[PDB]
């Protein structure tokens, strides 16, 4: 089958820079590769037909280029809605085979987060559990630590943390921090605390609530 | 209008099969091709196979093991991928998509989950999350929801029915004792809650359940 | 009218026929053989018209038994119409020299 | 002639497991590679024929895919039956070569 190689396998540009976006055929095959663009949780959306030819719909921003071996996806000045996996796939032998990817990453300003705390909800504490819920949002660069302390004394255990993709909407990220307790767990102490350490700020942001 | 139509999830023990289907609409020709593409979770799309429904000749991948079967029924303008005897390799989402015979996929379906799994299916609860009383405010305020106990994936979550969309991030699940959780985030102009509505609608296509909560200031 | 002009219009519209469904059915027959080329209709169409009037680049051609079969009924098809039309003209120049000469 | 290039010589696999076996042909032949199993003082057993086909008598667990230059012999879920040297054999040129061999090893 046709190999197609797309390397770099990540690409960082600044926002409206040009980019070019690699996809190299282990044999020659004329113009039969077409592009795709696959947002996080999307379906993959054709951009680029035979290398070099428009879809309607497609912003002017995106052109294709080369042919035999050699294939060049540009989009001229990146913005964050690109954020994107991108993918190659050839037509010219079958079976049609896909690249393995070219993920497009932005370096947006630094950015602090905006952090806010939730206590748990009434219909949640009717049900015998507690969850302490804290989000640290449009923050960057991507690293970020959150800590958790119950009256004064930091907590680690139940505490689970999911990050977001770079946003494409801001190039930003977003993370949450989930403190799940009993009810009976959660009745025993008062303050609650959710400390988050960035890049922005040798001082952590920090967010609390007393259960009163 | 949405030319495939695939269901969002299926839930699959280990050892059985499942069939999924892909209903086309839309422009339909004699030299049309559905093809089926395997995705796992962070990695990149994979070929299965094709078939011209107008025909009914198939053909797949040769590099992987052959799980699937294709099939077309004319009359309802269905593509149908049998996926027999599963195991947690198999778990993925399915895209199929439309080729008119001219090698590029115009169009793609919106994707089949398919979770292989020994445990059993389970709708969300879903709980509101508004700031509690000593909450100091800025221009914007942060609201959102809490969807956890749920299996498998997917959830779908909107704001306001869709009509909200800026400041929205619902974040990945996690996965504890084969439940799932996670939470969605919505940022609005304070000035504007909790006068105008903020409504979260959790859609769980395995459990065939959407349920709706409203965002209400504590009391 | 005329034998000759209407079996040449009749090769040629056989003809047309012959390479539309050839294009389909090589696809058809072609698609599922690892390495094949033939398998997309536009450059099917190119690969059938090329392979009637015999012209044959190479840069196009089945590797399947179908396909192959598929190959020979349309260089059949493109040979036999061609000499059709060679017949007919013979006919139409044979007829008007018998009348040139008073026969 | 046509190389055929078969690497790893050998191939370690837990059983069940599924074994891939490559081969590297020199030049492009299509689909025009033959494999064949060889078990301790066995003679050779033709087990897939023009890179894909399925012969009768060989095992379901068989397949083969690939084109132009690159083979792969498939096994699903390796069994001790299948201990043997697995050898490639081309014949889109004349004269017909073989590869060196894959010793399978579980
Ligand atoms: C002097 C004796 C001549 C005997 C030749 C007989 C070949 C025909 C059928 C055998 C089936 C087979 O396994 O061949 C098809 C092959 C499948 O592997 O693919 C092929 O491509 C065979 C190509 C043959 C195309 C011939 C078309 C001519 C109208
Ligand atoms: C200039 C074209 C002539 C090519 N012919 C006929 C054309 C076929 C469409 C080939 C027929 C052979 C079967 C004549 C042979 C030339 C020696
Ligand atoms: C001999 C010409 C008729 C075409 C043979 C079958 C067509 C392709 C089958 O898949
Ligand atoms: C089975 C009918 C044959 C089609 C004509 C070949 C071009
Ligand atoms: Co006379």
């Amino acid at each position: 089958d046709i190999l197609l190689t797309q390397s770099p396998a990540i690409l960082s540009v600044s926002p409206g820079e040009r980019v070019s976006f690699s996809c190299r055929a282990s044999q020659s095959i004329g113009t039969d590769i077409h592009w795709y663009q696959q947002r996080t949780n999307g379906s993959p959306r054709l951009l680029i037909k035979y290398a070099s030819e428009s879809i309607s719909g497609i912003p002017s921003r995106f052109s294709g280029s080369g042919s035999g071996t050699d294939f060049t996806l540009s989009i001229n000045s990146v913005e964050s809605e690109d954020i994107a996996n991108y993918y190659c796939q050839q037509s010219n032998r079958w079976p049609f085979t896909f690249g393995s990817g070219t993920k497009l990453e932005i370096k947006r300003a630094d950015a602090a987060p905006t952090v806010s705390i939730f206590p748990p909800s009434s219909e949640q504490l009717t049900s015998g559990g507690a969850s302490v819920v804290c989000f640290l949002n449009n923050f960057y660069p991507k690293d970020i630590n959150v800590k958790w302390k119950i009256d004064g004394s930091e907590r680690q255990n139940g505490v689970l943390n999911s990050w977001t993709d770079q946003d494409s909407k801001d190039s930003t990220y977003s993370m949450s921090s989930t403190l799940t307790l009993t009810k009976d767990e959660y009745e025993r102490h008062n303050s609650y605390t959710c400390e988050a350490t960035h890049k922005t700020s040798t001082s952590p942001i920090v967010k609390s609530f007393n259960r009163n | 209008q949405v030319q495939l139509q695939q269901p969002g999830a299926e839930l699959v023990k280990p050892g059985a099969s499942v069939k999924l289907s892909c209903k086309a609409s839309g422009y339909t020709f004699t030299s049309d091709w559905i093809h089926w593409v395997k995705q796992r979770p962070g990695h990149g799309l994979e070929w299965i196979g094709e078939i011209i429904p107008s025909y009914g000749r198939a053909n797949y991948n040769e590099k992987i093991q052959k799980k699937a079967t294709l099939t077309a029924d004319k009359s309802s303008s269905t593509a149908f991928m049998q996926l027999s005897s599963l195991t947690s390799e198999d778990s993925a989402v399915y895209y199929c998509a439309r080729e008119r015979g001219d090698g590029y996929f115009a169009v793609w379906g919106a994707g089949t989950t398919v979770t292989v799994s020994s445990a059993k299916t389970t709708p969300p609860s879903v709980y509101p999350l508004a700031p509690g009383s000593a909450a100091q405010t800025n221009s914007m305020v942060t609201l959102g929801c809490l969807v956890k106990g749920y299996f498998p994936e997917p959830v779908t979550v909107t704001w306001n029915s869709g009509s909200l969309s800026s400041g929205v991030h619902t974040f990945p699940a996690v996965l504890q004792s084969d439940l799932y959780t996670l939470s969605s985030s919505v940022t609005v102009p304070s000035s504007s809650w909790p006068s105008e509505t903020v409504t979260c609608n959790v859609a769980h296509p395995a459990s065939s359940t959407k349920v709706d909560k409203k965002i209400v200031p504590r009391d | 009218s005329a034998l000759h002009w209407r079996a040449a219009g009749a090769a040629t519209v056989l003809l047309v026929i012959v390479l539309l469904a050839g294009s389909y059915l090589a696809v058809l027959a072609e698609r599922g053989a690892p390495g094949a080329q033939l398998i997309t209709y536009p450059r099917a169409l190119w690969w059938s018209v090329e392979t009637a009037t015999t012209v044959g680049y190479g840069d196009l051609y089945p590797v399947t038994l179908w396909g192959r079969c598929v190959a020979v009924v349309v260089m059949v098809a493109g040979i036999t119409s061609f000499g059709l039309v060679t017949a007919a003209l013979a006919t139409w120049f044979v007829g008007r020299e018998q009348e040139r000469r008073g026969h």
